[PDB]
RNA sequence: AUAGUCUCGUCAACGCUCGAGAGGCAGAGUCUCAAGGAGCCUCCGGGGGCUGUUGCCAUGAUAUAUAUGGAUGAGACAGAAGUGGCCCCGUUGACGAGACUUAGAUUAAGUAGGCCUACCGCAGUAUAUUCCUAAACACUAUGAAAUGACCCUAGUUGGUCCAUGAUCAUUUGGGUAAAACCAUACUGCAGACAUCU
RNA sequence: GCAUGGAAUAAUAGAAUAGGAC
C-alpha cells in the first residue's frame, strides 16, 4: 500500500530558495530556539492589497 | 440534442454543432440518457458489459 | 415630479420595445427606478442593469405610449437623484 | 416575520 | 515515483520534513482500502447530471438507491442543465463547499432571437462581459433578486452559426454566476435579442468531466451487483474518496499518537507535525492528515514556516472542520516525555 | 455507401454486425413488414411489445450515443428468447422503417395487424423473414 | 484593480520594500518584543532570536520578525561574540522605524523580572 | 535613436549601436515609450494583452 | 522626572547639478514642415534606378551647420494663458508645535467565581409535528406518427421540436422541494506539547 | 426568493376565570 514510511525520502528545509529576507536563514546564529509565536502579522509577499501597497516600492 | 463532443489527443473534449466533423470524426452526443430511479434493467446492463469488458469494476 | 434630475443614459439599442442605454452617470439606479426626460417627463422604468464595472449599462422598460423606434443615438434619459446608489455597496466587503 | 419557538428557547 | 502517489500523498516527496522517524499505529487505512462501510460513508460521486430532473431530486435519488443516510450537493444549478455534479455522501457532506473558490465552468449555447449584422458582434460582446459583472438572479432561482458583483475569469466563443442562430461559447466564472443572466446579457448588447438554450457543466470546483464522471445508470448499477454477486469493484470504481474534494488545500502530516487528540479538538502541537508544505501561511486554511494518507480535518494555521521549521513547542493549526470519526485511531495523548516530567 | 461512413461510429457491444448481402436483406425486411405495419419502433416501444411477450425479429443500431439507450436491449432479447441482429446506420433503420426521423430500435412481430390486408402482406413477407431469421440464427 | 477587481498585476508591478533591505545585517525579534521596538524602546536580549554573523560595533542593522517583515533600520549595540557571551545588555537602538506601530499587541510588562520590578514598585 | 539592446542568455542587456547583431538577432530599442497622465487608452491595452497572455500576473 | 519613537515648521553650518522663471512637464485650439513633386534614363500605359552623401523643417546645445535630427517628431502663436493640473538640491545640529510609550519581551493545555459550578474546544439533536388540499418540476400507465406536431403578414425550397418519444389528451400511481454554515436550546465526548523504536 | 391554504397538536407575546403555597 502507499504509506508514508518511518526516514522516508523527503525534502529537507532549504533556505537559499526562501523569499526576500529570509534567504540563507540558516546561516543566522541562533540565540534561543525556545517562544512562543504571537499569531499576528503577515509576511511580505502575503499581505492585503492595501497594507502591501503602502508598504510597496 | 444540440450539443456535441469528439475527443482530442490529449483525451478532452471539443464541443461542437455540426454532426460531422471536417476531419471526418462523427461527433457524439455530449448529454448523458435520462435516468428513472423505478428501472428494472441494470442486470441486463451488467450481464452485456460484463461480456465485453466495459464494466468499470472489471 | 422630481425637483431635481440628473443625466442617467444615452440611447444605444432600442432592442425588444425596451431601451438599452450607456450609463453616463457614475452610480447605480435602483431597480424600478422612473426614468424621465429632461422636462421631468417619465418615459419609463429601469428593468436591468448589466455590463461590465468599466462600462455599466442599463435597460429601461417603457412606459405604456412609448416606442423603442422613437428615439435616435444620442438622446440622453434622466432620472431622480434619490434614486442612485454608489458602485461601492455592491463590491465585495474588504 | 416571527422566530420559530423551537428556534429561540428560554435557557434551562 | 511519488507523483503516481494517489490522492494527498501524491508528490508527498516535496513536504518539507520536520521529524522523519514515527513509529507506525495498526489503526486505520488508506481511503482507497478501507472497508466498505467506511468507504461508501465517506464517498464522493462525480456524477453527469442528465437534463430533466432537479439537483435535489438527483440527490434524493442517490440517497434511495445506496441506502446512505445522508447525500448533499453545492451548486446554484438552473433547471435543465447537465453536466458535473457533485454528489457528497454522509461524512463528506461537511466537505460541500470546501473548493468554492476554485470557481466552475460552463459550456453553453446561446440562442439569438434575430441573425447579426457580422459575425464578430458575438466574440466582441463575449470580450466585453469578461471580468466583473452585474448580475441578477433570474426568478427561477431560490435566492433572493438583489444585484451582485459577480467575475468571469475566461471566456472563449467555440463556435457561432448565424444560420442556425446558435453560439458556443465555454465560460470560467466564480461560482454564483447565472449563464441565463448572461445569455440575456449578451442578446441585448447584440440588440437582436437572445436567451439559454442549452447549459453544461464542465467543471465544478475541483472535479471535472475527465476525473471519473459516471452517470446514475452506472450508480445503479454498481449497486445491483453489490446486493446480487457481493462484488465491490464496480461500487469502488463509481465512488471517490473525499480526499478528492481536499486537493490543492495546504498538507500537514499528523504523528498517528496524535490522530485521536486532533480528532477530541485539541489544537496540533510542533510535537505532533511530522511533514509540512512549503509556505505555509498564518491563518491559511489547511488540511490535516495522517500517513496513511486519509484526511483528519480542516484546519486554520497558527504558525507560519519559519515557526514550523525551528520553533520547539506551540499551536501549529487549531480545527476548524473534522472530517474523522472519532476513537478511529488510539488514544495515546499523555505519554509524552516532557508531559509525564510535568506530571511527576 | 451509408456502411462505409457509419461503421466508425459502431458501439463495441454491437455484436453481430451483419455482412452487405444481409444488411441488405434485413434492410428491405424491415421495409416489408412496415409496409405490413408490423413494425414497432423506438426503445420504449420495443421494450414493452417484450415484456407483452410477443415473438420475432430485433434489429439494433449500432451507432447510439450515448450507448445505454440501447444497453439493456440484447441481454432482455436473450431472456424470451428472441433472435437480434445489429446494423451500425440509424438513418437507414429509421428510413427501412418509414419514418423520417432515426430510429434506434425495430421489433417485428407476425400477426400484430388486424386487417386482412395486413395479413396478406405478412404472407408475402414470411418467406424472407424466415430466410433472414434463419441467417441470423446461423450467426 | 478597479474595473476588474484582479490583483495579481499589481503585486506583479509593485515589489515590498524589504527588497531594500536585502544587503542589511539582520537580527531576528521575537513577536512580544515587537510592538515595544515600534514604540522607540531599545532591544535587549530577551528580544532576540537570532542574529547573523559578522554584525560590529555601531553597525547599520535591519530588525526582522520570524515572518520576514522589517521591523526597522537600527545601530547595532553589541558585535557577535558579545551577543552569544552575555546575558544581560542592548543589543539595537533604532535608526529609523519602519512597522507601523500596533500592528503587533502590546505584550511588554510580562515576564518575571518585569513583573517582580512592577510588584517591588 | 542609438542606443539598442537584446537580450542576453541569463536574462540580462546587451547594449549596442548596431541594428541587427552578428548571429543576426534584431535589436531593440533601449528607450521607453513617452508617458502622459492623461493618458486614457488603458483599457485598449489591457484588453489586446488579455487576448494573448501578455498581462504580467496572468 | 529622564529617555525613545512618529508627524510637522523655523534657524545655523556644510557640501552639490548652486535652487520660483520671459521656467519646465502634462493637456486644448490654429498654422508650418514627411521627395506626396520635376527632369533624365531604362525593362515589360505600367514598373525600377539616378539627379538624390539632394531638397523641406528644427537645433550653436561646453558642439564638426560641408553638422546633428525629423511622426516611437520639431517649431510659431506663446515674454501669452493657466496652475483652484503637476515640478523645481541634499546632509548635520539646534529650537518650537502635536501625539504615543517610558517597554528587561511571560505562558510544554485555558478563563472567572464559590473540591465544585459556569464559560471555553470538538462531535451530535431540534429549529414546530400529523392529516387534507392548492401550485410547480420531472417520471410512469393508456390512446393517438411521417400526408408527424407547433409558430410567424407566410417563405424559388421560412423557422423550431421530433421513435434518444415531439404535440394533444385521459387520469394511472408514486417521486422531488436539498445540503452546508450562523444564531438559539439541549445531549455527549475530552483538558490532549504526541512516548510508541 | 426558496410548495399554498385549512383543521388538529405544541410553544410563545400574552390577557383573563376558578384556586392554592407563601
Amino acid at each position: 500500500d502507499f504509506v508514508i514510511k518511518p526516514e522516508a525520502a523527503g525534502a529537507s528545509t532549504d533556505t537559499s530558495e526562501w523569499p526576500l529576507l529570509l534567504k540563507n536563514f540558516d546561516k543566522l546564529l541562533v540565540r534561543s530556539g525556545h517562544y512562543t509565536p504571537i499569531p499576528a502579522g503577515s509576511s511580505p509577499l502575503k499581505r492585503d492589497l492595501k497594507s502591501y501597497i503602502s508598504s510597496g516600492v | 440534442m444540440h450539443l456535441m463532443y469528439t475527443l482530442g489527443p490529449d483525451g478532452k473534449r471539443i464541443y461542437t454543432l455540426k454532426k460531422v466533423t471536417e476531419s471526418g470524426e462523427i461527433t457524439k452526443s455530449a448529454h448523458p440518457a435520462r435516468f428513472s430511479p423505478d428501472d428494472k434493467y441494470s442486470r441486463q446492463r451488467v450481464t452485456l458489459k460484463k461480456r465485453f469488458g466495459l464494466v468499470p469494476g472489471q | 415630479p422630481p425637483d431635481t434630475v440628473l443625466e442617467m443614459g444615452a440611447f444605444l439599442h432600442p432592442c425588444e420595445g425596451d431601451i438599452v442605454c450607456r450609463s453616463i452617470n457614475t452610480k447605480i439606479p435602483y431597480f424600478n427606478a422612473p426614468i424621465y426626460l429632461e422636462n421631468k417627463t417619465q418615459v419609463g422604468k429601469v428593468d436591468e442593469i448589466l455590463g461590465p464595472l468599466n462600462e455599466v449599462f442599463f435597460t429601461i422598460k417603457c412606459g405604456d405610449g412609448v416606442q423603442a423606434t422613437s428615439f435616435k443615438e444620442g438622446d440622453k434619459f434622466y432620472i431622480a437623484a434619490d434614486k442612485l446608489l454608489p458602485i461601492e455597496r455592491f463590491l465585495p466587503k474588504p | 416575520k416571527a422566530p420559530n419557538p423551537l428556534s429561540v428557547k428560554k435557557k434551562k | 515515483d511519488t507523483s503516481e502517489w494517489p490522492l494527498l500523498l501524491k508528490n508527498f516527496d516535496k513536504l518539507l520534513v520536520r521529524s522523519g522517524h514515527y513509529t507506525p499505529i495498526p489503526a486505520g487505512s488508506s481511503p482507497l482500502k478501507r472497508d466498505l462501510k467506511s468507504y461508501i460513508s465517506s464517498g464522493v460521486i462525480n456524477l453527469d447530471k442528465p437534463s430533466n430532473p432537479s439537483s435535489h431530486e438527483v440527490v434524493a435519488w442517490i440517497k434511495r438507491i445506496l441506502r446512505c443516510e445522508k447525500t448533499g450537493h453545492s451548486g446554484t444549478l438552473d433547471p435543465k442543465v447537465t453536466g458535473c455534479l457533485i454528489v457528497c455522501i454522509d461524512r463528506a457532506t461537511r466537505l460541500v463547499k470546501s473548493q468554492q473558490g476554485a470557481g466552475k465552468e460552463y459550456v453553453c449555447i446561446v440562442r439569438l432571437h434575430d441573425a447579426l449584422k457580422d459575425e464578430k458582434d458575438l466574440g466582441r460582446s463575449l470580450e466585453n462581459l469578461t471580468g466583473a459583472l452585474f448580475q441578477r438572479p433570474p426568478l427561477i432561482s431560490a435566492v433572493k433578486r438583489q444585484l451582485r458583483v459577480r467575475t468571469i475569469y475566461e471566456s472563449n466563443l467555440i463556435e457561432f452559426d448565424n444560420k442556425r442562430n446558435l453560439g458556443v461559447f465555454w465560460a470560467s466564472c466564480e461560482a454564483g454566476t447565472y449563464m441565463r443572466t448572461l445569455c440575456v446579457h449578451l442578446g441585448m448588447l447584440l440588440g437582436v435579442g437572445g436567451h439559454m438554450q442549452e447549459l453544461r457543466r464542465v467543471r465544478s470546483g475541483a472535479l471535472s468531466e475527465n476525473d471519473n464522471m459516471v452517470t446514475l445508470h452506472d450508480v445503479m448499477d454498481a449497486q445491483w451487483v453489490y446486493d446480487n454477486t457481493r462484488d465491490e469493484s464496480y461500487l469502488r470504481s463509481i465512488i471517490q474518496p473525499l480526499e478528492t474534494l481536499l486537493v490543492g488545500y495546504k498538507r500537514i502530516v499528523v504523528k498517528d499518537s496524535a490522530v485521536n487528540a486532533v480528532c477530541y479538538g485539541a489544537k496540533l502541537m510542533i510535537p505532533g507535525l511530522l511533514r509540512y508544505e512549503e509556505g505555509i501561511e498564518l491563518y491559511d486554511e489547511i488540511v490535516l492528515i495522517t500517513t496513511k494518507g486519509e484526511a483528519i480535518a480542516v484546519a486554520i494555521a497558527q504558525m507560519s514556516t519559519v515557526d514550523l521549521a525551528s520553533c520547539d513547542h506551540g499551536v501549529v493549526a487549531s480545527v476548524k472542520r473534522c472530517i474523522m470519526e472519532r476513537d478511529l485511531y488510539p488514544r495515546r495523548w499523555g505519554l509524552g516525555p516532557v508531559a509525564q516530567k510535568k506530571k511527576q | 455507401d451509408n456502411y462505409e461512413a457509419r461503421m466508425p461510429a459502431v458501439l463495441p457491444f454491437a455484436k453481430p454486425l451483419a455482412s452487405k448481402k444481409l444488411n441488405k436483406k434485413v434492410l428491405k425486411t424491415v421495409k416489408k413488414a412496415s409496409k405490413a405495419k408490423n413494425v414497432k419502433r423506438g426503445v420504449k416501444e420495443v421494450v414493452k411489445a417484450l415484456r407483452k411477450g410477443e415473438k420475432g425479429l430485433v434489429v439494433i443500431a449500432g451507432d447510439i450515443s450515448p450507448a445505454d439507450v440501447i444497453s439493456h436491449i440484447p441481454v432482455l432479447c436473450e431472456d424470451h428468447s428472441v433472435p437480434y441482429i445489429f446494423i451500425p446506420s440509424k438513418q437507414d433503420l429509421g428510413a427501412a422503417g418509414a419514418t423520417k426521423r432515426p430510429t434506434s430500435v425495430v421489433f417485428i412481430v407476425p400477426g400484430s395487424n388486424k386487417k386482412k390486408d395486413g395479413k396478406n402482406k405478412e404472407e408475402e413477407y414470411k418467406e424472407s423473414f424466415n430466410e433472414v431469421v434463419k441467417e441470423v440464427q446461423a450467426l | 484593480y478597479d474595473n476588474t477587481r484582479d490583483e495579481s498585476y499589481l503585486r506583479s508591478i509593485i515589489q515590498p520594500l524589504e527588497t531594500l533591505l536585502v544587503g542589511y545585517k539582520r537580527i531576528v525579534v521575537k513577536d512580544s518584543a515587537v510592538n515595544a521596538v515600534c514604540y522607540g524602546a531599545k532591544l535587549m536580549i530577551p528580544g532576540l532570536l537570532r542574529y547573523e554573523e559578522g554584525i560590529e560595533l555601531y553597525d547599520e542593522i535591519v530588525l526582522i520578525t520570524t515572518k520576514g517583515e522589517a521591523i526597522a533600520v537600527a545601530i547595532a549595540q553589541m558585535s557577535t561574540v558579545d551577543l552569544a557571551s552575555c546575558d544581560h545588555g542592548v543589543v539595537a537602538s533604532v535608526k529609523r522605524c519602519i512597522m507601523e506601530r500596533d500592528l503587533y499587541p502590546r505584550r511588554w510588562g510580562l515576564g518575571p523580572v518585569a513583573q517582580k520590578k512592577k510588584q517591588m514598585k
